[PDB]
């Protein structure tokens, strides 16, 4: 019956009546036998919902947000603080300079998140977005847990609320508490914020440039495994768009030790920032030669057995570490030494799909380049395989898969065979396998690197009187007659070559 | 240029007790 009463009261003129009710009412919320007569009288929630918005009194909103709140951790009280616009009063208190006001606010939206259908898309409206991230300033770290939390509901599966956050400066701030704080829960949640929008394009470099590599990283070895897990895999996302960063140094040696974790998601996601975090950058290759990193790819290829899913991003870092820098013949040699060959070479076999075998024929030519490698390569059972490869490789072209063009592998194989081709016993098996008249079509290509190799294949193999004859023979010849020609400098040389020996 | 090819991932994916006491 009090109800009915305040209402009235609450909708005076006289402030010093309202701030008078709101106490009141506030005190009526505690008990649910009363709670409930307020829930059902949308009379008393839009008063309220009013009073808290229009008040300028600092108690009066205290009271009124204090209601609302604990209004809203049932069904019923949700629709009825939602039905009369309190969402955009409550994102209105977000601004308030009194804690008490602002922790009754962010609860009650996270409550409404949570709970209430439409409250999410309500919430944008009322700019609860900028709002929230002003107050990632705030030192209260339970505060920052329910606000970055509202962050990342608002967030998820939404671009444009992901481009708002982006445009209020927001990834430097949830950065920055990645750095400083050390309450789990507060870094759990940030961490799922930063996850959802790394995903995002134009959200990564934000997040790259603040220093989001490094603070991720922090907490690698966190004994939190939900933590460990969203830093990993946000830095599994970041990682394609982090390649030119300098001070990748410690998160490197951290990336590699986990390699030998009991995860083998914390492996597989591991692997996968190694292999992004190598390309093109010296400074990585070496780093990650230098703390165990060689040993540790190989032994994590060995543990995958037929996981693509981890064998692939391995692969192709152990890829990257072999080429294109000062110590690439380190590299290219300390697999061997480290016995990688065997589940390298077996890696070309069945089941092994397209994506990987490309990848590991990329890491075989990088591997030869070493010549003591060819003897061990040989060894393996490589070249026959090497050999068939482009033989199905090369028929597809006559005859776009899985994503892998064919004419790669083309180029790849023969772009090993080119470099085994090397030694003499090596060039005896490659002949064994009558490839010279597969070499010879090669030269017919309308692309260059598959001339080059073909052509470069072929050279090696001519120094062989007899084989010279095989390719004369063929038809070499003519085709590398017009090959003499070309602009690009390898395949000349090289057609030039063969005709010499030949 | 740009040698060694990137991989692309995109993995986009207790507070109750957190909040009574941020209250109370």
């Amino acid at each position: 019956r009090a109800i009915p009463e305040l209402t009235k009261l609450l909708n005076d003129e006289d402030q010093v009546v309202v701030n008078k009710a709101a106490v009141m009412v506030h005190q009526l919320s505690k008990k649910e036998a009363s709670r409930h007569a307020i829930m059902r009288s949308p009379q008393m929630v839009s008063a309220i919902v009013r009073t808290m918005q229009n008040t300028n009194d600092v108690e009066t909103a205290r009271c009124t947000a204090g209601t609302l709140h604990n209004l809203s951790h049932h069904r019923e009280g949700l629709l009825a603080i939602f039905k009369s616009g309190g969402i955009p009063a409550l994102v209105k208190m977000l601004g308030s300079p009194v804690d008490s006001v602002l922790f009754y606010a962010i609860t009650t939206l996270h409550n409404l998140l949570l709970h209430q259908e439409g409250a999410k898309m309500a919430v944008r409206l009322a700019g609860g977005l900028q709002k929230m991230v002003a107050l990632l300033n705030k030192t209260n770290v339970k505060f920052l847990a329910i606000t970055t939390d509202c962050l990342q509901i608002l967030a998820y599966g939404n671009q444009e609320s992901k481009l708002i956050i982006l445009a209020s400066g927001g990834p430097q701030a949830l950065v920055n508490i990645m750095r400083t704080y050390t309450y789990e829960k507060l870094l759990w949640t940030t961490s799922r914020v930063l996850k959802v929008l790394s995903v995002c394009s134009s959200n990564k470099p934000a997040i790259v440039e603040a220093g989001g590599m490094q603070a991720l990283g922090l907490h690698l070895t966190d004994p939190s495994q939900r933590l460990v897990q969203n830093c990993l895999w946000t830095l599994r996302n970041l990682s394609d768009a982090a390649t030119k960063q300098e001070g990748m140094e410690g998160l490197l040696g951290t990336l590699v030790q986990l390699l030998g974790s009991d995860d083998i998601n914390v492996v597989t996601c591991a692997a996968g920032i190694l292999s992004n975090l190598t390309c093109n950058n010296y400074k990585n290759k070496m780093m990650v030669c230098q703390v165990g990193g060689i040993e540790a790819l190989v032994r994590t290829v060995l543990r995958a057995g037929d996981r693509e899913d981890i064998t692939e991003p391995a692969i192709c870092a152990l890829r990257h570490l072999t080429s294109r820098h000062q110590e690439a013949e380190m590299a290219q040699n300390a697999v061997r030494l480290h016995y990688g060959l065997p589940v390298v070479v077996k890696l070309l076999h069945p089941p092994s799909h397209w994506p990987l075998i490309k990848a590991t024929v990329g890491l075989i030519r990088n591997l030869a380049l070493c010549p003591a490698n060819h003897a061990p390569l040989r060894e393996q059972g490589a070249i026959p395989r090497l050999v068939q490869l482009l033989v199905r490789a090369h028929q597809d072209t006559q005859r776009f898969v899985e994503g892998v063009r064919m004419e790669e592998i083309v180029e790849g194989c023969t772009g090993a065979l080119h470099i085994l081709a090397r030694d003499v016993h090596n060039r005896i098996v490659i002949r064994g396998l009558n490839t010279i008249p597969l070499f010879v079509q090669l030269l017919y290509s309308p692309i260059e690197n598959i001339q080059r190799v073909a052509a470069g294949v072929l050279c090696e193999l001519a120094q062989d009187k007899e084989a010279a004859e095989a390719i004369e023979a063929e038809g070499a010849t003519a085709p590398l007659t017009e090959l003499l020609h070309s602009r690009n400098e390898g395949v000349a040389t090289y057609a030039a070559a063969v005709l010499f020996r030949m | 240029g740009a040698n060694d090819e990137l991989i692309s991932f995109k993995d986009e994916g207790d507070l109750a007790d957190v909040k009574s006491s941020l209250v109370n």
